[PDB]
Formats: structure tokens, sequence, C-alpha cells
């Protein structure tokens, strides 16, 4: 079975470069056209470049001709982009993706998430969001960088009623999320109500109890 | 690139507006999920990829090309994206996506405010958060006041895709300020306008 | 000839040329 795996998620200041990896297994890797595609958190898909099965030719969309360049080497059977100049509009989870079947995109990598900020890597504050039917508390995961971060309840006891935000980036540069859950009223003096947050990047891992 | 919202088994017909005819019937249609890696469904305008059921359906000439899904089975309902192409130069260039949503009952928000923690002030920041729980249809407007004064430029907002069980939405904003001006307040409210709510609700507090 | 065979062979032919 074809098989696509990228590098991991890596994190660049502006004006830098950035190299990642695609590594193909299953298959001959001699017969299919590469493509790379990106996208920005909550937009829509962008095609960067395409490659031949030799390596020795290549195609770039034009709003990246003169800054990426994309390379193969057969022997590793791997896949390389090279994207320099960076700029925060460069933020995107980058998707190699194989043309064996169509010249499309039959088959993509997981992706892998690069995050150009003047940021450094910083753990997350939390805060408690304290409840006043059914009532309702949360935790405010602030001030983190970068993403992804994990978000849970009793370590797991909780999920029902449990919502997790998608994360907004604030004007200084960091990240900010809440997790909230909708809990029955009579249960705040009976049950202990402790978000869990993990943040990978940093590996920090913070709980958080929420009294009223 | 508006929102389409209909129930199972429903018809649908996206529509890709070409370029110089694209080039031959270079178009075909991408799916994608969220969390997910795109998934080709059909292309030269109208061949099926491989594992891909009859009921999606490519058609059209010169510059209109369509995507029909004769009958949304659940799994159906995601992202949807046209992908012109061509070969001489090659050129790939995705179109703008189309969310398809799983229409619903009206479900009114439940309305909830946070007041900052006290741990949050004593690092100098203050977030009011105002919580919406588990509304259909997703346009709802928040507006926060403070003093009865209407904001603008100081909240961001979130949302939540829709839930796998009753099919809601919900939303987060966020009213962010120093702890200088959070104290030169005294009534923090954020007020919901929703299809569900005959009348605007407002939740409020007063600080301390 | 299948759709999917016959793109790649017109990417063949641009890339074989320049």
């Amino acid at each position: 079975q074809v098989q696509l795996v990228q590098s991991g998620a890596e994190m660049k200041k502006p004006g830098a470069s950035v190299k990642i990896s695609c590594k193909a297994s299953g298959y001959t890797f001699t017969s299919d056209y590469m493509h790379w595609v990106r996208q920005a958190p909550g937009q829509g898909l962008e095609w960067m470049g395409i490659v031949n099965p030799s390596g020795s030719g290549t195609r770039y969309a034009q709003k990246f001709q003169g800054r990426v360049t994309m390379t193969r080497d057969t022997p590793t059977k791997t896949f390389y982009i090279e994207l320099t100049r960076l700029k925060s509009d460069d933020t995107a989870v980058y998707y190699c993706a194989s043309g064996i079947l169509t010249g499309l995109f039959d088959y993509w990598g997981q992706g892998t998430l690069v995050t150009v900020s003047s940021a450094s890597t910083k753990g997350p504050s939390v805060f408690p969001l304290a409840p006043s039917g059914t009532a309702a508390l949360g935790c405010l995961v602030k001030d983190y960088f970068p993403e992804p971060v994990t978000v849970s309840w009793n370590s797991g006891a909780l999920t029902s009623g449990v919502h997790t935000f998608p994360a907004v980036l604030q004007s200084s540069g960091l990240y900010s999320l809440s997790s909230v859950v909708t809990v029955p009223s009579s249960s705040l003096g009976t049950q202990t109500y402790i978000c869990n947050v993990n943040h990978k990047p940093s590996n920090t891992k913070v709980d958080k109890r929420v009294e009223p | 690139p508006g929102t389409l919202s209909l129930s199972a088994g429903e018809r649908a017909t996206l529509s890709c507006r070409a370029s110089q005819t694209m080039t031959k019937n270079y178009v075909a249609w991408y799916q994608q999920k969220p969390g997910q890696a795109p998934r080709l469904l059909i292309y030269g305008a109208s061949t099926r990829a491989t594992g891909i059921p009859d009921r999606f359906s490519g058609s059209g000439s010169g510059t209109d090309f369509t995507l029909t899904i004769s009958r949304l089975a659940p799994e159906d309902f995601a992202v949807y994206y046209c992908l012109q192409y061509g070969s001489s130069p090659p050129i790939f260039t995705f179109g703008p996506g189309t969310k398809v949503e799983i229409k619903r009952t009206v479900a009114a928000p439940s309305v909830f405010i946070f007041p900052p923690s006290d741990e949050q002030l004593k690092s100098g920041t203050a977030s009011v958060v105002c919580l919406l729980n588990n509304f259909y249809p997703r346009e709802a407007k928040v507006q926060w006041k403070v003093d009865n004064a209407l904001q603008s430029g100081n909240s961001q907002e979130s949302v939540t895709e829709q839930d796998s069980k009753d099919s809601t939405y919900s939303l987060s904003s966020t009213l962010t300020l120093s702890k200088a001006d959070y104290e030169k307040h005294k009534v923090y409210a954020c007020e919901v306008t929703h299809q569900g709510l005959s009348s605007p609700v407002t939740k409020s507090f007063n600080r301390g | 000839n299948s759709t999917g065979i016959d793109f790649q062979d017109e990417l063949d032919e641009f890339f074989k040329n320049v």
C-alpha cells in the first residue's frame, strides 16, 4: 500500500527557511508525479508545485517561484520541499501528495504544521471559568505557542457536554483557547472538575480545578 | 462561497467558475473532513476516483462544471473543493471551499458569561468570556456592552464544528482588556441574537 | 484510454520537451 510519511512540525522565525521531507513506502517511487499542497488554518487548499518521477523536471506555482525548491531522491524514496524567506503568511499545514493514479493528488501524507512567527515556544497559562437547571464551567488556555494544545476533563471521566473551541491567534502573537463543559447544577458541590491541558511542543502539562 | 444546509438524502449541485474553459475537461473535485487530508472524488470532469460511490457525479462543458450529490449520506457532509488543472504548462488551482452541513431543527443558544478569574487579574489582563451552547443555525451575533457602551475590536470569536450527536454549534467570545481598563467599568454584558431567540438575550455581571 | 493515464502522458510530454 502507498504510504507517505512527512517529517514533524517546525517553528521558524520570519525570514528563515524550512525543509520538509516526505518518505514514500509500498511502491517503486519511480512512476508518480509528486505534489506539495499547503493549507493555512481555517483556509482553503493551495497547490505549490509538482515534480516528475525522475526528479529532473519541476513546475512551481507562480506565487512561490524564486523562493521554493522541490527535489526528489529515489534511492532514499524521499520527497523534499524547501521554502525560504518565510513570512507569517507561510504558516500552514504542508502536505506531500502522490499522483500515481491520475497525475493529481491520489495519496496524501499526514501533513506538517509549519508555524512562522517571531514568538518563541511558550507553555500555556490556565485560568478557571467559574460556574455561577444546567451549569457551565471551563478553562481559559491563554498565551501559548505554538499550536497545538490538547484539553481533557477529569483525565477522561468527562466527555458529554464538553466543547473545546479552536485556538485564536492574539495580537501578541500567542494563541488562546477555551474549553467548556455543561453539567447539572446540583453537582457543583459534590464533584471535582479538573481540566487537564497538555502543550506537547513545550512539554508543559497543567491541571486546574474549577471551584465556584 | 455560501454554505449549504440540507438534510440527509437531499440533492446538492456544486458549480465551478472556470477560466478559459479550464482546458479540455480538466476539472476535479476534492472532499475534505475536519482534521483530515483531502480525498479525490472526481477528475476529468466526470470519471470517478477509486472507492467513490456512484451517488457522486460530475458533468459540464466549456466554463461550466458541476459536482452533483444525488443524495447525501451522513458521511458526505464535508468541505468540497474544485480543482482546475492543465498539463502544458502544468498548473493546479484549487477553488474556494464549499461547506456542506447537516440541516436541523432550529435550536436557541444557551448563554453564559464568565467574569475574569482573580488568578488572571494578578497578571494584569482581564478576559471576559461569553459562551453560546448548542445552537442551530450557525449564524449568530454576539455584542459586548460595557457600561451601556457598544464595543468593537476588543473581542475574538471561536466556533466548534457541528456536533456529531445533535448537529449543533457552540460559540465562545472573549473580550480582552487590561486590568487597568477592566476596573474603570462596572457592568459587563454580552447580548446574543439568533434565529431561535424571539428577543435578544443579555447575560451580564457587575464587577465584584 | 482512461483519463488517469492520459493526463500523465501529457505531463510526460511537457517535461520531456523542456
